[PDB]
């Protein structure tokens, strides 16, 4: 999470608020999102209102906006994380390099996890990373 | 919610995937009933699911095959417009290949019921058919044994409706004459002819001399007429029920579904009402009249339409050209008057779109010509004319960055299709080869050495 995004979201929510106790109307959600550049469809706006009473509160608004932001951020991060390796531009990962980089910092547990990756990865050995994404993210 | 609607869609696809293909065809009935408005993306998703079901009902599943022929005609007709429609059209080539592996708020539509009159040759006929219908209805009541008396009470088996043809007044008959006569006025409306032929033939109350009206059966188009009038009876009764339940101010009743998603008893009653006329006509001798292979039959018609479209397709109907390439590949998966006509139309379309050789057509023409060359043996001495046509095509593709190799591989596919089992075109290809030799070249050299046989 970045700081001025939080500042802008707070300022927009309070800008379209009047009394100041976390109480705006439900229909002004579309207005405050299109002031923030967000424009989903009508049923998605309704589903996000039903995710929230009549008065939209502040932190869950931040949480849903965090979901919508970290979606595209997660795509660009899984882009840049494997643009660290694999300089050619095909997104293809050799399995010996999988044995190398799978024991990375953060988790770095034993041979169980790297055998768990190697038993099912599809190996032509250059492996496309989207199979790894579909594997790990259930 | 679009997420919740897509969740329901995935649930329905999983319910329809692993469930034999009998109920799958029963659902594909309603799927084809709603699919004709594909020209609304959810109908295209349901059509992709039905194409997967046809891929599940091709060999053993693919009666309803005539309904499959009408459904394939509707899929040819509604998708004759020229995205998600590209996905449904990619499903539609699998639908056509599976149909060749087979060949290996709804609102009812009423017609007017009392505006077309009755001929008198049936007015000397209803005057005894009403007595015979009272015979059969009285036999149906005496199956219980309703004995007429003075007190009309249904405890000791007494109806006030077991009375003969003579005691009935001028309005007691018309109560039960009314739906039968106002269905005769519908059957006599559309232009149907029942003309002169040969003639023919306990308990208390009314004991009839009734002919057994239970075991008389017509033929195919005659029962098609009877089924259309049963759908007319059901649509009038559904209009009656839907203008009966819209007179209060509430909701409805949940049987208001498409016509191919219903039960049989409500249609069996309408079947008996439609066909007690027809059984009595076949007993007395009065006849009833009007008054697969169709895919390969219309494949020459579709091929001629595709050539006439591909003559001047330089505008968004190149998706139709990709659909025609996919339909030809599906016919290759499902393969000679119409076949020779399709090969000649493939040559004519390869010559007609040779001068402009849209965007996906520029890559799809190679796939279409290769599929036709491979299917040319899976299906005739004037081929020097289309050979000179392809010679001019390669002359228009030589100087107009891998198009020369595409022309060389197309000549390879042409010579391989001619050699799968007049020498003007050889002179033209050698002329272009010697013209473009000093200035896609090595592939042409190894393609001429591969199409040399």
């Amino acid at each position: 999470l970045t700081e001025e995004q939080i500042a802008e979201f707070k300022e927009a929510f309070s800008l379209f608020d009047k009394d100041g106790d976390g109480t705006i109307t439900t229909k002004a959600l579309g207005t405050v999102m299109r002031s923030l550049g967000q424009n989903p469809t009508e049923a998605e706006l309704q589903d996000m209102i039903n995710e929230v009473n009549g008065t939209i509160d502040f932190p869950a608004f931040l949480t849903m906006m965090a979901r919508k932001m970290k979606d595209t951020d997660s795509e660009e991060e899984i882009r840049e994380a494997f643009r660290v390796f694999d300089k050619d531009g095909n997104g293809y990962i050799s399995a010996a390099a999988l044995r190398h980089v799978m024991t990375n910092l953060g988790e770095k547990l034993t041979d169980e996890e790297v055998d768990e990756m190697i038993r099912e990865a599809d190996i032509d050995g250059q492996v496309n990373y989207e199979a790894f994404v579909q594997m790990m993210t259930a | 919610k679009g997420c919740s609607l897509t969740k329901a869609q995935r649930d329905s696809i999983e319910v329809c995937l692993l469930s034999r293909p009998s109920m799958m065809q029963h659902l594909l009935r309603r799927l084809v009933f709603d699919v004709p408005l594909l020209n609304k993306m959810p109908l295209k998703l349901l059509t992709n699911h039905y194409e997967r079901c046809w891929k599940y009902y091709c060999l053993p599943g693919g009666a309803s095959e005539e309904e499959l022929h009408l459904s394939r005609k509707l899929f040819w007709g509604i998708f004759d417009a020229l995205y998600e429609q590209e996905l449904f059209k990619l499903a539609l080539p699998c639908l056509s290949a599976v149909a060749g592996a087979l060949p290996p708020n709804f609102n009812p539509q009423p017609v007017d019921t009392s505006n077309i009159t009755i001929p008198e040759k049936l007015e000397y006929f209803i005057n005894k058919y009403a007595e015979h219908s009272h015979d059969k209805w009285s036999m149906d009541k005496l199956a219980n044994g309703w004995i007429y008396g003075e007190i009309y009470s249904d405890s000791s088996k007494v109806q006030p409706l077991m009375k003969p043809y003579k005691l009935l007044s001028e309005k007691e008959k018309e109560i039960y004459r009314w739906p039968i006569k106002e269905s005769l006025k519908t059957m006599l409306a559309w232009g149907w002819r029942i003309e002169r032929t040969r003639e023919g033939d306990a308990a208390h109350g009314y004991s009839p001399r009734a002919i057994d009206m239970s075991n008389v059966t017509l033929s195919r188009d005659l029962h098609a007429m009877a089924e259309m009038m049963a759908e007319n009876y059901h649509n009038i009764w559904a209009k009656k029920k839907k203008l009966e339940l819209e007179s209060k101010g509430g909701g409805n009743h949940p049987l208001l579904v498409p016509y191919d998603t219903l039960t049989a008893k409500e249609k069996a009653k309408d079947r008996e009402k439609a066909q007690d006329i027809l059984k009595f006509l076949q007993i007395n001798g009065y006849a009833v009249s009007r008054g697969y292979f169709l895919s390969a039959a219309s494949r020459p018609l579709c091929s001629g339409g595709h050539a006439s479209n591909k003559e001047k397709e330089m505008v968004f109907c190149k998706l139709g050209v990709l659909v025609r390439h996919r339909i030809s590949l599906f016919g290759n998966d499902a393969t000679l008057h119409i076949l020779g006509q399709t090969l000649d139309a493939r040559t004519v379309m390869k010559t007609g779109l040779e001068s402009v050789k849209f965007l996906d057509n520029a890559a799809e023409d190679l796939e279409k010509t290769m599929e036709n060359l491979k299917q040319g043996q899976f299906t005739t001495t004037v081929a020097l004319l289309p050979m000179l046509s392809s010679l001019f095509e390669h002359i228009g593709q030589h100087q107009f960055l891998e198009d020369v190799q595409v022309s060389c591989y197309r000549i390879l596919t042409s010579l391989y299709a001619l050699g799968t089992s007049v020498e003007r075109q050889r002179s033209a290809l050698g002329e272009c080869l010697a013209a473009f030799a000093g200035a896609a070249f090595l592939e042409t050299h190894l393609d001429k050495h591969n199409i040399y046989s």
